[PDB]
């Protein structure tokens, strides 16, 4: 229990590193290099 | 208050008590089911 616990979080933490199909994982580069329009439906896909 | 009643016989019966053990060991592979032997739906899948 403790190990799977433990995997838990860390397969949660990995999926940070996901882009769920949009350019970057980060938020920060992505905000910043995209324009309002096309740059909220990129955090909205990785929010989704 | 003063009246029992007392068994003067008896009847062995016999109950079936069924009750399920396990279930089918169903085994479903991410990669080919919701990305049929294709490359690019696979590599869209990574993004996830
Ligand atoms: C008890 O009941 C059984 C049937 O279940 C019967 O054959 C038997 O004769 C009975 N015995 C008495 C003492 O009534």
């Amino acid at each position: 229990v403790v190990n799977q616990n433990a995997q838990a979080l860390n397969t949660l933490v990995k999926q940070l590193s996901s882009n769920f199909g949009a350019i970057s994982s980060v938020l920060n580069d992505i905000l910043s290099r995209l324009d309002p329009p096309e740059a909220e439906v990129q955090i909205d896909r990785l929010i989704t | 208050n003063n009246s029992i009643a007392i068994p003067t016989n008896f009847t062995i019966s016999v109950t079936t008590e069924i009750l399920p053990v396990s279930m089918t060991k169903t085994s479903v592979d991410c990669t080919m089911y919701i990305c049929g032997d294709s490359t690019e739906c696979s590599n869209l899948l990574l993004q996830y």
